[PDB]
Parts: structure tokens; C-alpha cells; sequence
RNA sequence: CCCGGCGAGGGGAGUGAAAAAGAACCUGAAACCGUGUACGUACAAGCAGUGGGAGCACGCUUAGGCGUGUGACUGCGUACC
RNA sequence: GUAACGGGGCUAAACCAUGCACCGAAGCUGCGGCAGCGACGCUUAUGCGUUGUUGGGUAGGGGAGCGUUCUGUAAGCCUGCGAAGGUGUGCUGUGAGGCAUGCUGGAGGUAUCAGAAGUGCGAAUGCUGACAUAAGUAACGAUAAAGCGGGUGAAAAGCCC
């Protein structure tokens, strides 16, 4: 039963070509470079997951950090307030109230400034 | 001396990006024949400035 | 005129009539799910939970269809070590509208 | 009225005949015309004359009035390669190609 | 593979790869790794493990009564018109009437019939046995069908 | 439901004036290079210029420590032969002192084109006025 | 029948179920070369993606702050055997 | 080439001492999910609310599967109201894949359960073919040498006079 190899063959290669659009030259040409590079967009985006998640808390901690500073308080105190503030928890991505609404957050300073008293 | 990797379509495109010809504009009609011709040209049925020259 | 209410494992912003996106959630499609202990809520005038919670504060919101996420691609690819797996993986998630938000 | 013409296993490139064929696209075809008769470059000629013979489809096969026409499309593609051998410095033989084009030439009124 | 002992080219200093025959498997026309021979597929099949499928199979055909036993089926002439009528007759189409001692004319007639089959007892195989829709197998045959499985 | 991206189009900016004079270069650098990142707001959107554009002024003036004025590093090359060029603190502020705190806080600003950008928005000035009245520049410190 | 060198090639006509069978003729992939359109690109430095992400373009549903393409700017990042 | 703080810059943004915040990892916690190996409670041709726990990995051992050709099942089933193949898309699977369907194509394809293997390719300076690169670059083969008039011709430096 010889085997006739090549469907099962070229599915496989379009598979990969069709995953490396929009890849550069033979990025998204040629099989054999291809693929390395949808290997690697695969190992960039497990990795980048994972990365994805400190970029925000980095983004969320510096844009409190600017709104505490303005209404006169360090960010570390101001989180320790809050920490301190009758319990009273709360995600950095939620103090996005931050930059939506400036009055409920002097607001949270206050409550924060007083717990530390 | 040889390339040490394979130049990519798309410098050859650029290497080229001078190749283009350059269309002529510069012809133009002899007042006493049907006649267009090279500036300072003799037209073909032999004309230059009107005046018909070299009979042939 | 929101409040603040944890759910995911995450928390989120969230006013009436608006929809958000949960991590899964038994109750079934067309039920009424009740957010009962709420961090914050706000007009112009706002309530901020001393403790965790505000006093009296809940959020109302009707489950609206669940599903399935996007697939995902997990792929690992050790160099020179003959080793890669690839996986697939997607990610159950309920999606409730908020009708509640009671003072 | 589209009408179109071509040359298919023209003997030129296609990098050499796409320089000349740049210089005419979308052009007035009476325009077209001029540019190619005072262009020196072989390709010219083989150019001309399929524009020409394109012209000369539209009047008799469609509703001609040549007056209109322009070179609304002009494109060369790539045809077969004929295949040779170079004998070369000491008994080694090299390759090369003799490379032919396919000519299209497209000229309506809009 | 038809060629010659000859290596292609030297091993060392044309630029190109080893290369020794032009016959290498690897190599375009001509090779094949493991060429194959002309094999011996048969299987053994212990005699008791024989006779112990075909018993494993009589009884589901009769489980599922498909086994249809009758005191002599047979036909008049060499006729598969005639056989056909019979059959039309039963209520059958799918087959085997395995007979006792086989008649000849049942053999002739059959032949054409396509979905249907006949065999003398001491014929009679697995397969067969398995592949109709019902078999119908007379008292005749039976008692000889008995002997030999014991 | 995503965090907020400040955006380009849509984003504030505005001018200040800050006066050089006394100030310890560094400690000013660094401020006007954090204002000049926008780093103190809706900064939270770092692909994103949102700094207010500042003003500096009397550069000349601006203060040092230590020994630095007269032995403070300051080097350079230009890309020739063997071309290695030097020159003091003091030696700079002798000629175009502005120089010093542009140096300096563009050694704070980010890496490539959008910090690059980020410092187009600071302009210094060695004297005591400058030529934007028009932009309204409110004065501030640090 | 027409352009052309009583060419090469081509446009019609016509045959044919079909010339999306015209002789280099079933199907007709891939590398590789073009024409056309959206988007990007002439102060920008590195495995060229990936994470975030404006803008433009096109589809959305009567908006709903979505899909597709593109991808300024930005964190991370030295191919495979 | 500054080049012996990563840089800016710092007189503290350095050292020492005490203290309290804070940031910080694919660690730990939270919510959702899958599987391997155990064993409760509900209850056995048991999987479960389940439940404790484990889940980096080369060489190597073990386990479970996808798909390809060909035999049977198949004188069945699908198919000119469009097969195989080619090219999109959609949904699905942990994956190898599957299924649907637009386009192209225009005569063959086969579920299922089993059976057999010329069963899976990126690398062997692998074999064949096709096609890129350098590049419209080198070169056009003795530095004995050409000029003009007429001619034929679609075109003549190169043929003819």
C-alpha cells in the first residue's frame, strides 16, 4: 500500500502560512520560515499573558500615584489608608474612578488621610 | 566577493526606485507639414521650420 | 451613578442597564443574581465602604446568556531540546446586565 | 467599452517592457502613441504595436471613435523562459535564461 | 534496481554531498528502503479455537433467530428462476442454505443469485456463517453440522 | 471593559514658567522631565504625550553642588578620526548655558521617538524673558 | 473579418454542454513576478513578532463606546537544526 | 570613544543606625477550568456535588489518540440537483483533526467496526524539478579600421552594388 503523501501535506503547510499573515517578506511566505515564526508569536503571547497583567497594575499604580500626589498624598500612604481605612478593599484597576470621577476620589484620599491620623 | 544573505524583493524595488524613463514632452508640429518632430529635428518627410530641407 | 461590586475574583465599575462580562455563574440563563455586598457606589454624592461594604448597598442584574471565550493558543518550545507542546484552551464566562443598584 | 490586446511570448524581459509601459499608462491614447514613437528602447516598438493593434480592436470589433481612448490598463507578466548553456572559462558551462514577456494592453473610453 | 556499480562523482572536492550509487533509496529514480517480496499472509488458528468460533457463531445465529432450519430444501431443476421463486416464496433474499450433501442443480441455480449462497455441510465457514442475513440449513444437515463441531 | 487611554487628539497640555535661577540642577531636572512626561495625571497612557509644555528661564543661573561647577565631567565625540571632546560645567555655562539643563533632562526623558518628542515641549532660555506670551504660561517650581 | 512583416501574437465570428477545453490544451497547489485598491511609511536604529494602542478604512445594530484590514506610538524580545 | 555607579544626575539620590509605608515573580491567595493517581459521601453493566492531592523536563520507559493508502462491511451509502482535488469561510476538538458550507472543478467518493501498511519531513553540503538572488551588473572572444552613395526590405552599422 504505497502512500500517495501531499493533501495530508499541504494542509499542514497552509496551516501554518495561514497563522503568518501579515508576517513580513517570507515571514508570511515561505513554510520554512514561517513557521519558526508562528513558534515564536506562540512563545511571545504565553509569555505576554502573563506579562499583560503586571503592565496594567503598573499603569493603574503610577496614574493613582498621579491623583494622590495631587490631592497632596504619596501613593504608599495612600494605599496604606485605604488599607488601614476600616478594612475597606478595593482593586488599583477599579481606582480608576481615578481619572472618572476626581470627586469620589479625593473622597477615598479623605477616608484615607483620616485612617492614618 | 559574494552577498552573504539573499537581498529582499523589496530592496531590489528600491535599488530601482531610479529606473523609471522619462517621457519626452518636448515635441512639437511643423507649421507647413502634418509633421511632429524633436525639437530641432528634421520631421521625417524631410521638413525643419517650415522650409522643406534635405529633399529625401 | 455606578458602584463597585467584586465578582470575577476581579472586581468591576459598573452602572444599570449596562453589561459585563463575569467569570461563570451557575444561575441559570434567565435568573436574577443580586450583588449583595457592594464596595462603593456614586452620584454626585458618594458612598465609600468605611468597612468593605456599604451598609445597605446591593446590585441587581439578570444573567443574559453564557458562553465560551475566544480560543487560545498555548504554545511551549524549548530551543535545541527536540521538546514543544501546543495547547488549546478557552474559558467559560456568564454575562449579567445590571438592572439593580440600590442605594 | 473595455477591448483589449496583447502579445504573448514576447521576446523582451518584462522588467525591460514594463519601463516602457509605465510610461504610457493611462494616458490619452493619442498621447500614448507619441511617447512610444520617440522612445529608444526595443520594448517601445513591441509596445506600440500591440497599443495599435488594441486601437484598431476597438474600432472595428466594439464602438471604436478612437478619439476617447485611453490606455486604461497596461500591465506585462512573465512568460516561459527558454533555456541555454554558456560554455565559460575552463570547461565549466553556465546557464542562462532567454526571458520572453506576455504584453497586455487595455484601452477604452472611461 | 538496473545500473551500475559506479560512484557518481569522488567522494571529496566537488563541491557536491557523498553520493556512492545511483541507486541510493534516497536517491530520485531508483532505491526503495525495504522492498518488499512476495509474502505468506496465512494465519495459523488452533483446530479447537475453529471449532470453538464456528460454535460461538451457530448460536447467535440462533439467538437472533437468523438460523432457519427445514427437512430438505431443494429445487426441481437447474433453474435460479425457479430457486428464485422459492426464495420469493420464504420471504428470503439474503442466504445460505447450507445442505446437507449438496444437490447440484441448488449449486447451478444460486450461481447468479447474487445475495444468496449454498454449501454442503462439511463446507460450511466462518465468514460465510456470518455474512447473510439468515441461513437456512436443513435437518439433514444439522445432525451432520452436529458431528463434526461435537 | 478596558483601562483608559488618554489620546492624542483629544489631550490638554498647557504652558508654564519655571525660573532656573537658584535651583539645584537635577533636582529641577528631574521634575521638569516628569511634567514634561505628563507622568503626573492621566499619565497612565505611556504611549501617549501627555505633558505640559514648560518654559525655562534664566538657565545661566542655575545652581550646582559640591565642586561639579568647576570639575563637573561633560564629554562628547564626533564620530571622527579619534574625536573626543570635553568641557566643564563652568565651561558650559560660559557658552550657551541653556545647554546644561537641556543635557540634563533629556538624559531623563525616555529612550526614542516619543520621549524624543516629550522634550520638544521644554523650552529653556539662558536670560530672563522668552517670546511666548501669546501661550499664556502660568509660573511653577520645584 | 480586423491590427501585424502574405510574421510572431492578438481581437471578433463560429463549433461545442463548456474554449472558466484552442493544440504549451483535464484538474491546475507552491515558491517566484505583476496591475488595482484600503491602510502605513521620508528625525528613524537591531530575529521584524508579541503585549498595550491612537487614527484611517470598511462591515456592523437603529446606536451602544463591537467584526475585519491596516498599525503611528509604546513595554518585553539575539531564528531554527 | 566619556567607558572602573547602566545612564542622567546626586552632597545625599552616599555610608551607618532605628523605624513605618510602598513596589516587586509564571512563588502564595482569589474566581473559573482540564487531567493523572488515591480514597469518602450519594450510590455499583457507577459516575459523580465529588473529594485530598499531583501536573518544568533532554536521553530514556510507560499510557492514550489523529490522519493517510489499500481489504472487507459495500450490488449498501453519497454523488452530474456536482465526487476526488484546489481555494475561502463557519463552527467544533486539549491536540494531531473533524464537520459544514461559498467559489473552482466535472467523476468519482465512501460511514461504521474491523484488517494490512511503500502512513506522517525543514534540516542528512540529502534526490529530482521548478523558481528566486546577485543584476539588467560582468561580458559580447586577439587594438588589422573604417567612411559614404545606391539597393532590397516592415526594419539595414553588420546582407547586396
Amino acid at each position: 500500500a504505497r502512500v500517495k503523501r501531499g493533501v495530508i501535506a499541504r494542509a499542514r503547510h497552509k496551516k501554518i502560512l495561514k497563522q503568518a499573515k501579515g508576517y513580513y517578506g517570507a515571514r508570511s511566505r515561505v513554510y520554512r520560515v514561517a513557521f519558526q515564526a508562528v513558534i515564536k508569536a506562540g512563545q511571545y503571547a504565553y509569555r505576554d499573558r502573563r506579562q499583560r497583567k503586571r503592565q496594567f497594575r503598573q499603569l493603574w499604580i503610577a496614574r493613582i500615584n498621579a491623583a494622590a500626589r495631587q490631592n497632596g498624598i504619596s501613593y504608599s500612604k495612600f494605599i496604606n489608608g485605604l488599607k488601614k481605612a476600616s478594612v475597606e478593599i478595593d482593586r488599583k484597576i477599579l481606582a480608576d474612578i481615578a481619572v472618572f470621577d476626581k470627586v469620589a476620589f479625593t473622597a477615598l484620599v479623605e477616608k484615607a488621610k483620616a485612617a492614618l491620623a | 566577493a559574494v552577498q552573504q544573505n539573499k537581498p529582499t524583493r523589496s530592496k531590489r524595488g528600491m535599488r530601482r526606485s531610479h529606473d523609471a524613463l522619462t517621457a519626452v514632452t518636448s515635441l512639437s508640429v511643423d507649421k507647413t507639414s502634418g509633421e511632429k518632430h524633436l525639437r530641432h529635428h528634421i520631421t521625417a518627410d524631410g521638413y525643419y521650420r517650415g522650409r522643406k530641407v534635405i529633399a529625401k | 451613578m455606578y458602584a463597585v461590586f467584586q465578582s470575577g475574583g476581579k472586581q468591576h465599575r459598573v452602572s444599570e442597564g449596562q453589561t459585563v462580562r463575569l467569570e461563570k455563574l451557575d444561575i441559570a440563563t434567565g435568573e436574577t443574581v443580586e450583588f449583595a455586598e457592594v464596595l462603593m457606589i456614586a452620584n454626585g454624592e458618594e458612598v465609600k465602604i468605611g468597612v468593605p461594604f456599604v451598609d445597605g448597598g446591593v446590585i441587581k442584574a439578570e444573567v443574559v446568556a453564557h458562553g465560551r471565550g475566544e480560543k487560545v493558543k498555548i504554545v511551549k518550545f524549548r530551543r535545541r531540546k527536540h521538546y514543544r507542546k501546543q495547547q488549546g484552551h478557552r474559558q467559560w464566562f456568564t454575562d449579567v446586565k445590571i438592572t439593580g443598584i440600590s442605594a | 467599452m473595455e477591448t483589449i490586446a496583447k502579445h504573448r511570448h514576447a521576446r523582451s524581459s518584462a522588467q525591460k517592457v514594463r519601463l516602457v509601459a509605465d510610461l504610457i499608462r493611462g494616458k490619452k491614447v493619442s498621447q500614448a502613441l507619441d511617447i512610444l514613437t520617440y522612445t529608444n528602447k526595443k520594448a517601445a516598438v513591441l509596445v506600440k504595436k500591440v497599443l495599435e493593434s488594441a486601437i484598431a480592436n476597438a474600432e472595428h470589433n466594439d464602438g471604436a471613435d478612437i478619439d476617447d481612448l485611453k490606455v486604461t490598463k497596461i500591465f506585462v507578466d512573465e512568460g516561459p523562459s527558454m533555456k541555454r548553456i554558456m560554455p565559460r572559462a575552463k570547461g565549466r558551462a553556465d546557464r542562462i535564461l532567454k526571458r520572453t514577456s506576455h504584453i497586455t494592453v487595455v484601452v477604452s473610453d472611461r | 534496481v538496473t545500473g551500475s556499480g559506479k560512484k557518481p562523482w569522488r567522494q571529496k572536492g566537488t563541491g557536491r554531498a557523498r553520493s556512492g550509487s545511483i541507486k541510493s533509496p534516497i536517491w530520485r529514480s531508483g532505491g526503495v528502503t525495504f522492498a518488499a517480496r512476495p509474502q505468506d499472509h496465512s494465519q495459523k488458528v488452533n483446530k479447537k479455537m475453529y471449532r470453538g468460533a464456528l460454535k460461538s457463531i451457530l448460536s447467535e445465529l440462533v439467538r437472533q433467530d437468523r438460523l432457519i432450519v427445514v427437512e430438505k430444501f431443494s429445487v426441481e431443476a437447474p433453474k435460479t428462476k425457479l430457486l428464485a421463486q422459492k426464495l420469493k416464496d420464504m420471504a428470503l433474499e439474503d442466504v445460505l442454505i447450507i445442505t446437507g450433501e449438496l444437490d447440484e442443480n441448488l449449486f447451478l441455480a444460486a450461481r447468479n443469485l447474487h445475495k444468496v449462497d449454498v454449501r454442503d455441510a462439511t463446507g460450511i465457514d466462518p465468514v460465510s456463517l456470518i455474512a447473510f442475513d439468515k441461513v437456512v440449513m436443513t435437518a439433514d444437515a444439522v445432525k451432520q453440522v452436529e458431528e463434526m463441531l461435537a | 471593559m478596558k483601562t483608559f487611554t488618554a489620546k492624542p487628539e483629544t489631550v490638554k497640555r498647557d504652558w508654564y514658567v519655571v525660573d532656573a535661577t537658584g535651583k539645584t540642577l537635577g533636582r529641577l531636572a528631574t521634575e521638569l522631565a516628569r511634567r514634561l512626561r505628563g507622568k503626573h495625571k492621566a499619565e497612565y497612557t505611556p504611549h501617549v504625550d501627555t505633558g505640559d509644555y514648560i518654559i525655562v528661564l534664566n538657565a545661566d543661573k542655575v545652581a550646582v553642588t559640591g565642586n561639579k561647577r568647576t570639575d563637573k565631567v561633560y564629554y562628547h565625540h564626533t564620530g571622527h578620526i579619534g574625536g573626543i571632546k570635553q568641557a566643564t560645567f563652568e565651561e558650559m555655562i560660559a557658552r550657551r548655558p541653556e545647554r546644561v539643563i537641556e543635557i540634563a533632562v533629556k538624559g531623563m526623558l525616555p529612550k526614542g521617538p516619543l520621549g524624543r518628542a516629550m522634550f520638544r515641549k521644554l523650552k529653556v532660555y539662558a536670560g530672563n524673558e522668552h517670546n511666548h506670551a501669546a501661550q499664556q504660561p502660568q509660573v511653577l517650581d520645584i
